[PDB]
C-alpha cells in the first residue's frame, strides 16, 4: 500500500546546514500537496512546511521561515526539506504527511487539509556538543525489601542502552528518560527494586551500551 | 494565525469510561475544517477525524468527532486499553495548525510512592563532581513534589528530574532526581535530605543520609 | 463630503489561455495542465519487478536458446524485449507466436520443473552446431530431441497425469527434415508423426519434407506447438518418428503480469506508470507519450495540452 | 464591474474605498475561500487517481497480417477518439463552469453589500456605491467586517440623497 520513509538525519553543530529527504511508495507524490511536520521531544506536534502537488506554491511557519526550503522531485518521487543556518531550537524529529485535499492554494492564509498518512520520522539532533561516553556509576542499597542502580553521567548523544545481568533481569526495573545537563551533555538513571535476604548472594551488574562513541560499560552493584 | 486550544492538560480515566476532549479555537475555522490524530508513543500519530466529524478508514466505531465553529470535541464512547494515548487537533481552515495535546491515562487507585535516597559514588567524587539520587518508585496519581535539603538548607536550582510513562501493568508512575553538586560544596555538610508530598502521603515522607 | 465604495475582483499582466464550451480561446487568471506529455526516459525498477530480455526474447528464453539460459526459472511484473534481440540456436518457428508470447507473458515465470519421462527405444538429447553451448553442439535446454536407437525408431506412447492442484505448460514441437536422407538417417521412418493430447484436447502435426534458406548452417526447421493440462487432466504423447519432446512443464499463474518492447535503460526510481518512451507520473488524468501501457497511468489521448482553468477570468486594462 | 486591480495581491475579491481620511484597498477573504474551495473541490474529482491497466493487447506490429492486425487497430483506435472527445469536453465544462462560478461570486459580494447600506447609499452603475455619510476608515471596514449599522446613519444619509 501507500507508504512514506523519512531519511538522512543525524547530530549536526548549529548553524550548519542539512537535507531531509521522504521516499513516497504507493502513490504519485505529484498527486498530493506534501507536508513536513515536526515533534520537539516530549514536545508536540508543530506543521513545518507544505508544497502542492503543482510544485507551484510554498508556505512556511514563521520559525523556520528564511531558512527552510522545501522541494519534490517528480522523477525520483521524492521530497525533499533543505535545512539552513540550524539551531538548537530545530531539534526534533522530522514527519513527512500527505494531504489528499489540498490542491489548489494560492495564498498563506487559504484551507488546507488533514493528513492521511505519516511517514515514521527520522531525528535532528542539533547541537554544539562533541561525542562523549557515558561514565556509569553505581547506586548502592541501604528498608522492607531494598533497591540499587547505575547513574549513566555526561554522554553525548542519545541513545544508550541499559540492560540488567543481560536481559535475565526485567521486572522492577525503572529506566527514566535522560535529561540534557547544562554542559549540554545526556545523563540519566536506571534502578532496580530486588528482594533484600539475596543481596548477599545474587549479583546484580547493568549493561550500558553507548553505540555512538563505541562505549560498552559493565558495572556492578553492592551494598557498602 | 488560528490558535488552537485544547482541555484539558492530561485526561484520566478507567478502562470502560467514557472520554471527550476539547479543541477551541482562536478565530472561526472555515468548514468545520478540523481534524483530530492519535498518537501512542514511540509511533507516528495516526489519523481520527477529518472535517470534524468523518472518521477515518480503519477507525473504529467509538472514536466520533463533533462541533462547528469555534468549539469541537472528541468522543470516544468506550475506553479500550489501546485509547491511552496523546490526542492532537489541527485546522486547516487557514493554514495548518497543532493544539497543544491532550494525554489521557489510566486512572488507578491512589498510590504512595516509595522513597530511597543514594549518595553519589566513591568513583565519582575524584573527578571533581558528585551526584546525588532520589527514587519515587512506582506512585499513582502523577503530580509529586520532591525537594532537597542541605543541612535543612533548601535547595534550588541545581537539581534535575524525570519521570516514566505509565506503567503497562499497575499503572503507577517512577520519579527520578538527581542533584549535582560540585566535590568543594558537597564535604562542607552533613545531612543530605530528600523531601517527598504527595496525594498518597499523609504527612510528608523524608529519607536522607548522613556523611560516613 | 460624501464617500466612495468600489467593489472588483483581481486580475494579472499576463493570463493563461483556456478553452470553453463556446470560445476557442480566453484569457483566465491560472490554468493547470492535465496532459502528461513528458517522460523521464528511463524506466523505474519499482514498485514493478521489471525484467531486462536483453538479447533475448521471451520464447527464446522460454525454450532454451543457449545464451538465454541466464533467464531461467525467471520470474516478472514487466518482461522488457530489447530490439537487439537475436535467435542463436536451431532455426524454429511458432505457429500463433502472438498467442505463445502473450500467454507466458501474463503468467509472469519460467518456473519450470522438469519431469520423468521415458523414451524407450530412441536417442536422447540431440544437438546441433546451430545451437552451440559451451564447446561444441546442443539445444534448446528445455526439449529433448528424440532420435532412433540402433537401426530402430519404435512407437513412442508415454503419459504423464497432472496431479497437483495448478496448471501446467507443456512446450514441444516437430521436426522438418531438408531431404528424404535426413529423414530417414535420424528417424527410420519416411513420414513422422507427433499427437501431442489431453482428455478434453487434441492436435497432431505432420513433418514437412523440403528445403528451407539456409540459416545458421541448417535448410530444416523446427516448429514449436504447446499444450495445456489441467488438475485431472492427463497428458498423452504419441509419435513414430520427428517428435521435439518436452522435458516438463512451466508452472502456471494468473497475475497482473505482462510484456513491453522498448530501449529505454532502467534505473533505480520509483513510479507506477511505465511506457515504452519510459516511466511517467500518473498525477494527470490524461497522457500523450504512448498509447501503450503498462500499469497505473493516465489515459492515453491525441492533444498535447488540455490546460484546465484554476481561476476566474482574467481582464486587465 | 469593468475590469480587475492587478494591484491586487493578496486576495481574489474587494473593496477600494475613497473616504475623508484617505483611499484605501482591502480584499475580502469569505467569498475569496468560496471560489477558492471550489475550484479545489473540482481539481479533486479530476485528479481523482486512474485505473489500473496490466496486459492489455498489442499495439504495435512487426508484419502485415490482414483481418485481426486489422481488428486490433480499429479497436484501439476508436478507444482514443472517445477518451479525446472525453478529454476534449470535460475541460471545455469544467472552465465554463469554473468562469460561471467566480463571476456568480462577485455578483453574491455585491448583492450582500447592497443589503447593509439599506437605503444609505445609491449605486452609480460602477461596481461602486456613493455613500451618503461621512465615513472614516473606521466606518468602512465595519462594512468590509460585515458589521455596519445603517439606522445610525440613516437619518443622516437619508437628506443628502433627497433634495
Ligand atoms: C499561477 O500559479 C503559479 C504556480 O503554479 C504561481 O507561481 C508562484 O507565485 C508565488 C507568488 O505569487 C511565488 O512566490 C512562487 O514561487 C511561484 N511558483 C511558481 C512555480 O511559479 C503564480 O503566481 C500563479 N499566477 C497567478 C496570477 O496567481
Ligand atoms: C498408450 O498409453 C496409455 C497410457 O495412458 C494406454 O492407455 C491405458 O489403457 C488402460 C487399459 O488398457 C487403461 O486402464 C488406462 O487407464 C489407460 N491410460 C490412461 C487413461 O492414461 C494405452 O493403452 C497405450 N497404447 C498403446 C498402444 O500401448
Ligand atoms: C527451478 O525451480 C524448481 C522449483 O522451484 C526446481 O525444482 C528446479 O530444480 C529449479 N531449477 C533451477 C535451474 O533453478
Ligand atoms: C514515444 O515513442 C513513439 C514511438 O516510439 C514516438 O512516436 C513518440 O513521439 C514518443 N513520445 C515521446 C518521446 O514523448
Amino acid at each position: 500500500q501507500v507508504q512514506l520513509v523519512e531519511s538522512g538525519g543525524g547530530v549536526v553543530q548549529p548553524g550548519t546546514s542539512l537535507r531531509l529527504s521522504c521516499e513516497a511508495s504507493g502513490f504519485t507524490s505529484s498527486a498530493y500537496a506534501m507536508h513536513w511536520v515536526r515533534q520537539a521531544p516530549g514536545k508536540g506536534l508543530e506543521w513545518v512546511a507544505v508544497i502542492t502537488f503543482d510544485g507551484g506554491y510554498q508556505y512556511y511557519a514563521d520559525s523556520v521561515k528564511g531558512r527552510f526550503t522545501i522541494s519534490r522531485d517528480i522523477s525520483r518521487n521524492t521530497l525533499h526539506l533543505h535545512m539552513n543556518s540550524l539551531r538548537a531550537e530545530d531539534t526534533a524529529v522530522y514527519y513527512c504527511a500527505r494531504d489528499p485535499l489540498t490542491k489548489l492554494l494560492p495564498f498563506d492564509w487559504v484551507s488546507g487539509g488533514y493528513f492521511d498518512y505519516w511517514g515514521q520520522g527520522t531525528l535532528v539532533t542539533v547541537s554544539s556538543a562533541s561525542t562523549k561516553g557515558p561514565s556509569v556509576f553505581p547506586l548502592a542499597p541501604s528498608g522492607g525489601t531494598a533497591a540499587l542502580g547505575c547513574l549513566v553521567k555526561d554522554y553525548f548523544p542519545e541513545p544508550v542502552t541499559v540492560s540488567w545481568n543481560s536481559g535475565a533481569l526485567t521486572s522492577g526495573v525503572h529506566t527514566f528518560p535522560a535529561v540534557l545537563q547544562s554542559s549540554g551533555l545526556y545523563s540519566l538513571s536506571s534502578v532496580v527494586t530486588v528482594p533484600s535476604s539475596s543481596l548477599g548472594t545474587q549479583t546484580y551488574i547493568c549493561n550500558v551500551n553507548h553505540k555512538p562513541s563505541n562505549t560498552k560499560v559493565d558495572k556492578r552493584v553492592e551494598p557498602k | 494565525d488560528i490558535v488552537m486550544t485544547q482541555s484539558p492538560g492530561t485526561l484520566s480515566l478507567s478502562p470502560g469510561e467514557r472520554a471527550t476532549l476539547s479543541c477551541r479555537a482562536s478565530q472561526s475555522v472555515s468548514s468545520s475544517y478540523l481534524a483530530w490524530y492519535q498518537q501512542k508513543p514511540g509511533q507516528a500519530p495516526r489519523l481520527l477525524i477529518y472535517r470534524a466529524s468523518s472518521r477515518a478508514t480503519g477507525i473504529p466505531d467509538r472514536f466520533s468527532g463533533s462541533g462547528s465553529g469555534t468549539d469541537f470535541t472528541l468522543t470516544i464512547s468506550r475506553l479500550e486499553p489501546e485509547d491511552f494515548a496523546v490526542y492532537y487537533c489541527q485546522q486547516y481552515g487557514s493554514s495548518f495548525t497543532f493544539g497543544q495535546g491532550t494525554k489521557v491515562e489510566i486512572k488507578r487507585t491512589v498510590a504512595a510512592p516509595s522513597v530511597f535516597i543514594f549518595p553519589p559514588s566513591d568513583e565519582q567524587l575524584k573527578s571533581g563532581t558528585a551526584s546525588v539520587v532520589c527514587l519515587l518508585n512506582n506512585f499513582y496519581p502523577r503530580e509529586a513534589k520532591v525537594q532537597w535539603k542541605v543541612d535543612n538548607a533548601l535547595q534550588s536550582g541545581n537539581s534535575q528530574e524525570s519521570v516514566t510513562e505509565q506503567d503497562s501493568k499497575d499503572s503507577t508512575y517512577s520519579l527520578s532526581s538527581t542533584l549535582t553538586l560540585s566535590k568543594a560544596d558537597y564535604e562542607k555538610h552533613k545531612v543530605y535530605a530528600c523531601e517527598v508530598t504527595h496525594q498518597g502521603l499523609s504527612s510528608p515522607v523524608t529519607k536522607s543520609f548522613n556523611r560516613g | 463630503s460624501t464617500a466612495t465604495l468600489c467593489l472588483g475582483h483581481h486580475a494579472v499582466p499576463n493570463g493563461t489561455l483556456v478553452k470553453t464550451i463556446t470560445d476557442d480561446q480566453i484569457e483566465v487568471t491560472n490554468a493547470t495542465e492535465l496532459v502528461q506529455s513528458s517522460s523521464t526516459g528511463k524506466i523505474c525498477n519499482n514498485p514493478h519487478r521489471i525484467l531486462d530480455g536483453i538479447d533475448c526474447t521471451l520464447i527464446d528464453a522460454l525454450l532454451g536458446d543457449p545464451h538465454c539460459d541466464v533467464f531461467q526459472n525467471e520470474t516478472w511484473d514487466l518482461f522488457v524485449e530489447r530490439s537487439k534481440a537475436f535467435s542463436n540456436c536451431y532455426p524454429y518457428d511458432v505457429p500463433d507466436y502472438a498467442s505463445l508470447r502473450s500467454l507466458v507473458a501474463s503468467s509472469g515465470t519460467l518456473e519450470f520443473i522438469t519431469e520423468g519421462f521415458t523414451w524407450t527405444g530412441v536417442t536422447q538429447n540431440g544437438g546441433s552446431n546451430a545451437c552451440k553451448r559451451g564447446p561444441g553442439s546442443g539445444f534448446f535446454s528445455r526439449l529433448n530431441w528424440l532420435t532412433k536407437s540402433g537401426s530402430t525408431y519404435p512407437v513412442l506412447n508415454v503419459t504423464m497425469p497432472n496431479n497437483d492442484n495448478f496448471d501446467k505448460l507443456y512446450i514441444w514441437g516437430i521436426h522438418h527434415p531438408s531431404t528424404n536422407q535426413e529423414q530417414t538417417s535420424l528417424y527410420v521412418q519416411a513420414s513422422g508423426r507427433v499427437t501431442v493430447s489431453t482428455r478434453r484436447s487434441q492436435q497432431t502435426i505432420i513433418p514437412n519434407i523440403g528445403s528451407r534458406p539456409w540459416v545458421r548452417g541448417l535448410s530444416s526447421r523446427i516448429s514449436i506447438y504447446w499444450t495445456i493440462v489441467k488438475p485431472g487432466d492427463v497428458l498423452v504423447i504419441n509419435s513414430n518418428g520427428n517428435l521435439i519432446a518436452p522435458r516438463g512443464y512451466f508452472k502456471m499463474r494468473t497475475g497482473k503480469s505482462s510484456i513491453m518492447r522498448s530501449d529505454a535503460p532502467i534505473d533505480t526510481c520509483i513510479s507506477e506508470c511505465i511506457t515504452p518512451n519510459g516511466s511517467i507520473p500518473n498525477d494527470k488524468p490524461f497522457q500523450n507519450v504512448n498509447k501503450i501501457t503498462y500499469g497505473a497511468c493516465p489515459k492515453y489521448v491525441k492533444q498535447n495540452t488540455l490546460k484546465l482553468a484554476t481561476g476566474m477570468r482574467n481582464v486587465p486594462e | 464591474i469593468e475590469n480587475g486591480w492587478e494591484g491586487m495581491i493578496d486576495g481574489w475579491y474587494g473593496f477600494r474605498h475613497q473616504n475623508s481620511e484617505g483611499t484605501g484597498q482591502a480584499a475580502d477573504l469569505k467569498s475569496t475561500q468560496a471560489a477558492i474551495d471550489q475550484i479545489n473541490g473540482k481539481l479533486n474529482r479530476v485528479i481523482e487517481k486512474t485505473n489500473e491497466k496490466f496486459h492489455q493487447i498489442e499495439k504495435e506490429f512487426s508484419e502485415v497480417e490482414g483481418r485481426i492486425q486489422d481488428l486490433e487497430k480499429y479497436v484501439e483506435d476508436t478507444k482514443i477518439d472517445l477518451w479525446s472527445y472525453n478529454a476534449e469536453l470535460l475541460v471545455a465544462l469544467e472552465n465554463q463552469h469554473t468562469i460561471d462560478l467566480t463571476d456568480s461570486e462577485m455578483n453574491k459580494l455585491f448583492e450582500k453589500t447592497r443589503r447593509q447600506l439599506r437605503e444609505n447609499a445609491e449605486e452609480m452603475g460602477n461596481g461602486c456605491f456613493k455613500i451618503y455619510h461621512k465615513c472614516d476608515n473606521a466606518c468602512i471596514e465595519s462594512i468590509r467586517n460585515g458589521t455596519y449599522d445603517h439606522d445610525v446613519y440613516r437619518d443622516e444619509a437619508l437628506n443628502n440623497r433627497f433634495q
